[PDB]
Parts: C-alpha cells; sequence; structure tokens
C-alpha cells in the first residue's frame, strides 16, 4: 500500500527555518508528483507547491515562493519541504500529498513562537450504576500536539479523547476518558499513554480507583 | 507495489 | 488564482436521507488535455484528508457506491444517495487544472438523530495533582444529543460561578452523539477546605436534573 510518513511536530522561533520530511513507501517514488499543503484555521487548505522526484521539477504557489523550498532524496524515497523566515502566520499543520491528492501524510504540526516547550502534567481521573468511567487529564502543555492512547492502542471501545483547548493564559489542556462496565474497575488494566514529542515527554499512567 | 507510470505527465496516478 | 466556491457551508442531515454539495470554479476546469482535474476530499476531525472522487466522477478504491460525482466546466456536485453515520466530516472540492491548485472552504456534514440524555460521572482530583499543588474536579457527560447542555457545580451546597470550563468532543462517527467534560478549578487549599462536591446536569433528554457527587476524603 502507498504510505506517506511525515516527520514529527516542531516548535521554532520567529525568523528561523524548519525542514519537514515525508518518507514514502509502497510505490516507485520517482514516478509520482509530491505536493505540500498547509492547513490553518481560517485560511483553510492551501497548496504550497509540488516536486516531481524523477527530475526535480518544481511548481510553487507564488504566495509561498519566497518561503518554501522543495527537494527530494531518491535514495531514501523521501520528500522534504524547508520553510524559512518563519512568522506566527506560518503556524499550521502541513501535509504531503501524492499526485492528484490521492494519498496524504498524517500531517506535521508547526508552531512558530518565542515560547519554550512545556511538557504536560498527566493525572488520573478515577471514580470515587452498570457503567463507570475513568480517564486521564493532560494539563498545561505547550505547544501542540499531544497523542493519547489507552493500553498502547489495544483499548478503543468506549474511549473519548477530547480536543485540545488553548487556555486564556497560553497553555493547552485536554482529557481522555473511557466508559467501562463497573465490574471492570480495580480488576482490568487501564493505562493512558501520553506523548508530547516537543518536550520529549512520554508518560504511561495506570488509572485505578481511589 | 501499487501501479505507477514512469512517463512524466501533468498529473500522475490517474 | 481560481476561486472554488462550495455550497452549502453546513449540511445537517438524518441517516438515510440524500445529500449533496456543489462547487463552482472561477475558471473552467476542463484542461487542454481533455481531462477535468476536479476532486472531492473528506477530512474527519484530527485526521488527514482522504480523496473520495477524482476526475469529476471516478470513485476511489474502497469508497462506497453511495457517493457519486457529476458536473462539467465550472459547476460540480458531490452526491450521497443515503447518508450514514460514518460520513461525517468536512468535504472539500479541489482543482488541479490551473496553477496554483486551489481548494474550496469546506462543507461540514453533521448528523441529526433522536434526543439522548447524558450519562454523568464525577471525578475527584487525584492525589498526584494535589501533591503537586493544584486541584481539578471533573464532570463527564457521555453520549448525548443534542450538543446543548447545562452543567452546574456545587461545593458544600454553594452553586459555583466563574470557575469552570467545558469542552465538547466532535460528533461520534458511529452513534452521532457528543460527550462533554466540565472542569472545576480550585486551589489545593480551597479544595481541602470543603467537603461535598457535586455536578448537576440539565439536558433536553432529562425530565429532571441529574446530580453526581462525592465527599472529599470519602
Ligand atoms: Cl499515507
Ligand atoms: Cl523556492
Ligand atoms: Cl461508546
Ligand atoms: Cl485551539
Ligand atoms: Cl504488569
Ligand atoms: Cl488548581
Ligand atoms: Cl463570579
Amino acid at each position: 500500500e502507498v504510505q506517506l510518513q511525515q516527520s514529527g511536530p516542531e516548535l521554532v522561533k520567529p525568523g528561523a527555518s524548519v525542514k519537514i520530511s515525508c518518507k514514502t513507501s509502497g510505490y516507485t517514488f520517482s514516478n509520482s508528483w509530491m505536493n505540500w499543503v498547509k492547513q490553518r484555521p481560517g485560511q483553510g487548505l492551501e497548496w504550497i507547491g509540488r516536486i516531481y522526484p524523477g527530475d526535480g521539477d518544481t511548481n510553487y504557489n507564488g504566495k509561498f515562493k519566497d518561503k518554501a523550498t522543495l527537494t527530494t532524496d531518491k535514495s531514501s524515497s523521501t520528500a522534504y519541504m524547508r520553510l524559512s523566515s518563519l512568522t506566527s502566520v506560518d503556524s499550521a499543520v502541513y501535509f504531503c500529498a501524492r499526485s492528484l491528492f490521492d494519498y496524504w501524510g498524517q500531517g506535521t504540526t508547526l508552531t512558530v513562537s518565542s515560547a519554550s516547550t512545556k511538557g504536560p502534567s498527566v493525572f488520573p481521573l478515577a471514580p470515587s450504576g452498570g457503567t463507570a468511567a475513568l480517564g486521564c487529564l493532560v494539563k498545561d502543555y505547550f505547544p501542540e500536539p499531544v497523542t493519547v492512547s489507552w493500553n498502547s492502542g489495544a483499548l478503543t471501545s468506549g474511549v473519548h479523547t477530547f480536543p485540545a483547548v488553548l487556555q486564556s493564559s497560553g497553555l493547552y489542556s485536554l482529557s481522555s476518558v473511557v466508559t467501562v462496565p463497573s465490574s471492570s474497575l480495580g480488576t482490568q488494566t487501564y493505562i493512558c499513554n501520553v506523548n508530547h514529542k516537543p518536550s520529549n515527554t512520554k508518560v504511561d499512567k495506570r488509572v485505578e480507583p481511589k | 507495489e501499487t501501479f505507477t507510470n514512469k512517463l512524466k505527465e501533468k498529473h500522475t496516478d490517474l | 488564482d481560481v476561486v472554488m466556491t462550495q455550497t452549502p457551508l453546513t449540511l445537517s442531515v438524518t441517516i438515510g436521507q440524500p445529500a449533496s454539495i456543489s462547487c463552482k470554479s472561477s475558471q473552467s476546469l476542463l484542461d487542454s488535455d481533455g481531462k477535468t482535474y476536479l476532486i472531492w476530499l473528506l477530512q474527519r476531525p484530527g485526521q488527514s484528508p482522504k480523496r473520495l472522487i477524482y476526475l469529476v466522477s471516478k470513485l476511489d478504491s474502497g469508497v462506497p457506491d453511495r457517493f457519486t460525482g457529476s458536473g462539467s466546466g465550472t459547476d460540480f456536485t458531490l452526491k450521497i444517495s443515503r447518508v450514514e453515520a460514518e460520513d461525517l466530516g468536512v468535504y472539500y472540492c479541489c482543482q488541479g487544472t490551473h496553477f496554483p491548485f486551489t481548494f474550496g472552504v469546506g462543507t461540514k456534514l453533521e448528523l441529526k438523530r433522536t434526543v439522548a440524555a447524558p450519562s454523568v460521572f464525577i471525578f475527584p482530583p487525584s492525589d498526584e495533582q494535589l501533591k503537586s499543588g493544584t486541584a481539578s474536579v471533573v464532570c463527564l457527560l457521555n453520549n448525548f444529543y443534542p450538543r446543548e447542555a447545562k452543567v452546574q457545580w456545587k461545593v458544600d451546597n454553594a452553586l459555583q460561578s466563574g470557575n469552570s470550563q467545558e469542552s465538547v468532543t466532535e460528533q461520534d462517527s458511529k452513534d452521532s452523539t457528543y460527550s462533554l467534560s466540565s472542569t472545576l478549578t480550585l486551589s489545593k487549599a480551597d479544595y481541602e477546605k470543603h467537603k461535598v462536591y457535586a455536578c448537576e446536569v440539565t439536558h433536553q433528554g432529562l425530565s429532571s436534573p441529574v446530580t453526581k457527587s462525592f465527599n472529599r476524603g470519602e
């Protein structure tokens, strides 16, 4: 199958540059155009440009020509986008997308800010009537994103992960909850896996009653 | 592998 | 550049009903090579876009037959013959005929369903958070519809004000409900000063409010 795998989130200061990667597998990389696309609230989806890896031909959106540089490394089947002279308006999720937008990467979140990273505080949400609920609070972190799973992803039934909310004082928080049969309390394993890559914060919190 | 064409065209994989 | 104008901006539809989205481009999308490089994409929250239809009317692999695309020149339609719960998300038309390639603003598709009252759960602050010097009391409203609800906190029978915030999930792709979390923020000292914590929930699906509570230190 075609797979596009992007590099992880980035926090960069204004005026600096960043290079995002898109590692491909499952087709002959030289034979398909690679596009890059920006997604920002309010600006919607915007096409940055594309490169044909077979000969390095590029086409840019004039809006991004002085900001973006596209390259490829054929030896690793990877496409790259460099963005320079960054400002806050460049904060966004960036996607690589093949050909006539037929396969997409998972996105890369870029935050342009003078702030330093701050890892989340991860706290259990435990009960103190056939259904019970438990969860994890992921408090006061910066920048986006965080990823949350339960039991390394093996638990999905009943899980609700809330969207991240930017607080008035500048940090994010979110929570994730699971509803379960009340009989499962204190007997089954419930581990919330939190990864905040910008701060290199990984937490596996066992959630138990009390 | 999925199907591709080495011939370069304005849009690929159509 | 070529402007892509989508309508409507929001689709509110019930399971089984037909729905459609239209896209207007400011220049014809018919290319000199005979093809019309118009596609439709769907993005669910937090996920990447997925292509559904390409070259106006061709279905991508694995896309249900319920989806069809039509049109020519500057005017195009995406049709869904009967909406299912998993069709929710934001639909985009996009054109690859003219440089720069451009996208529509997006049409959000939301599902309508029967009223469902929330199930309610309350959580004390963890001992870990209190050891760290703060306190968050959390109330969860699960799997309800419609989105609108009222959540009130009581601390030792004092209705709270100014010190809670709510967050709502995206609509559920299987049962079309929402969930909601309300966090009451207090200092550790204030939390430890009081005894009875309660969240009281009003919702169209309840004939009387529902209250969950705990007593600090059990
Ligand atoms: Cl992919
Ligand atoms: Cl350039
Ligand atoms: Cl569920
Ligand atoms: Cl936000
Ligand atoms: Cl173990
Ligand atoms: Cl606090
Ligand atoms: Cl107040």
